[PDB]
């Protein structure tokens, strides 16, 4: 209570979520459909993490807000579809993962992680690593005769 | 004149399924025709099993040349490629 | 009556022409953009309500930002023929005017049709480029349609950077015809490339490029 | 029976023509999707 810096971080996260809301509603899905085919089942990963580390029995979480925010942002910057430091390559990589980034930021919110999912430090790190690995495994292999 | 620098490589660092299949087939052929074996043989006799054992330990002495559409190529060692 | 409908359609065509000029990197005042139908009728239609096609003729100059982005953007002049069936003295005057005051690109708008004599005479205004448009086709601004994504003309440096990044020849890109309505709207030329930002249901935003034939 | 017998032939012809049309489309190592001539069809496979 009273922490200004954490309040600023949460305000930035909420602004990002509001921007994602506006971009999804006004540009991508005008009709309002929310169910779409996307890679990496986040719900299955979350429940697997809950089962593995026994996230039951209502024990207070040791996860901190800056850790969660920084981990989510870093994961959103590590979803490599295209590699290289070219400006066009970076722009295309940013464009190609907009919807998946919106999904990840919507699912892994601070309140949802703490109040609802009740992940701890180990569970959160395992979830981030599993999401990164599974997204890397979901790319199309070059040379596919599509 | 067409090779890409190692630090400038931009392709994926993982071993694609086609690359894995070709590497396993080539290694199995080479072992079948009496090439030296880089990994100890416990009881197996199938060349494909030996090739898979070598691949699991990153003991494949082969280099993939991934050809870019323009004509340039990238050289990737089978040791430096991530295998799931 | 029919006169009101005709004036409304003419005003819509004028608004579409102004929108095209603004999208082509030229500068148009906000008042000129926001010219309402009543103001257009007052300033164009006479007591009996007939329009004056010579009045809508105007001169536009590129914005400094667009001139910085595109170095080839010169002066633009827009003229509307008074006659429904165009007399060839109209674009004869057009050509001699463009030659005498050295305008880069001139856009001529006809009402019904143009004789092929003028159609094959207007290319002889080199190095100036003359483009023709039917007034009927300019009633509706097709660029505002839902199915038409935005097109942005790429500069020479951007095109070279794109070709270097993708390691391509000019003939390996997807093509767009010069007679395509979007190409006519943007005033494309051979070899120029347009970037298209498109809504995608798998990634949200998608980027594509098309080179004019 | 007659409708099924004609529909199966029509679908077979359509499928053969479709396969002949898109026979030489393959995803390259840069993520682009090109034909045998090297012309780019999609700058990214499936836009993702």
């Amino acid at each position: 209570l009273g922490d200004v810096e954490l309040q600023k971080e949460l305000n930035s996260e909420y602004e990002q979520l509001v921007s994602d809301r506006k971009f999804l509603r006004e540009i991508v899905f005008v009709n309002g459909d929310h169910n779409w085919p996307l890679p990496v089942n986040l719900r299955r990963i979350i429940q697997n993490a809950q089962q593995i580390f026994h996230l039951d029995r209502a024990k207070a979480s040791d996860l901190t807000i800056p850790e969660i925010i920084h981990g989510v942002r870093d994961l959103c910057k590590k979803l490599f579809v295209l590699r290289g430091e070219n400006e066009l390559i970076k722009e295309a990589q940013q464009n190609a993962t907009s919807l998946f980034q919106c999904l990840v930021r919507a699912r892994l919110a601070t309140r949802r992680i703490l109040e609802e999912f009740r992940l701890n430090r180990d569970a959160f790190e395992w979830v981030l690593g599993t999401i990164e690995a599974q997204f890397q495994r979901s790319l199309v292999h070059p040379g596919e005769m599509v | 004149e067409l090779a890409i620098l190692k630090e400038e490589r931009t392709t994926t660092p993982y071993l694609t399924k086609y690359e894995r299949a070709r590497i396993l087939g080539t290694r199995a052929l080479q072992i079948s025709m009496n090439a030296p074996v880089l990994v100890d043989i416990e009881g197996e006799t199938d060349p494909l099993q030996i090739a898979m054992k070598e691949l699991s330990q990153r003991k494949i002495p082969l280099v993939i040349r991934r050809y870019l559409p323009d004509g340039s190529y990238e050289d990737w060692g089978c040791d430096e490629l991530i295998v799931d | 009556e029919d006169n009101n409908r005709i004036i409304s359609r003419l005003w819509r065509s004028f608004r579409t022409v102004k929108e095209m000029a603004a999208d082509r990197g030229y500068f148009i005042s906000q008042e000129e953009m926001d010219q309402s139908l009543e103001e257009f009728r007052s300033k164009i239609c006479d007591s009996m309500g007939n329009p004056q096609r010579k009045l809508m003729s105007f001169l536009a100059n590129p914005t400094p930002e667009a001139l910085e982005k595109y170095s080839d953007l010169g002066t633009l002049w827009v003229e509307f023929c008074d006659e429904p069936s165009v007399g060839i003295k109209t674009m004869r005057n057009f050509c001699l005017r463009i030659q005498e005051k050295n305008f880069s690109t001139g856009i001529f708008i006809y009402q019904n049709n143009i004789t092929p004599s003028a159609n094959k005479m207007i290319p002889t205004v080199s190095p100036a480029i003359i483009e023709t448009f039917q007034e009927s086709d300019l009633v509706v601004n097709i660029t505002h349609h839902e199915l038409v994504p935005k097109h942005i003309r790429l500069s020479d440096g951007e095109k070279s950077q794109l070709l270097q990044r993708y390691k391509l020849k000019e003939s390996q890109l997807p093509r767009i015809q010069r007679e395509d309505p979007v190409a006519r709207y943007l005033g494309l030329k051979r070899g120029q490339v347009v970037k298209i930002i498109r809504r995608s249901e798998t990634s949200g935003r998608y980027a594509s490029y098309r080179i004019c034939l | 029976l007659i409708d099924t017998a004609v529909k199966t032939a029509e679908t077979g012809y359509i499928q053969r023509r479709l396969v002949k049309a898109l026979e030489d489309i393959m995803v390259h190592y840069d993520g682009t999707t090109r034909n045998s001539l090297g012309d780019i069809i999609q700058f990214l496979y499936g836009e993702d």
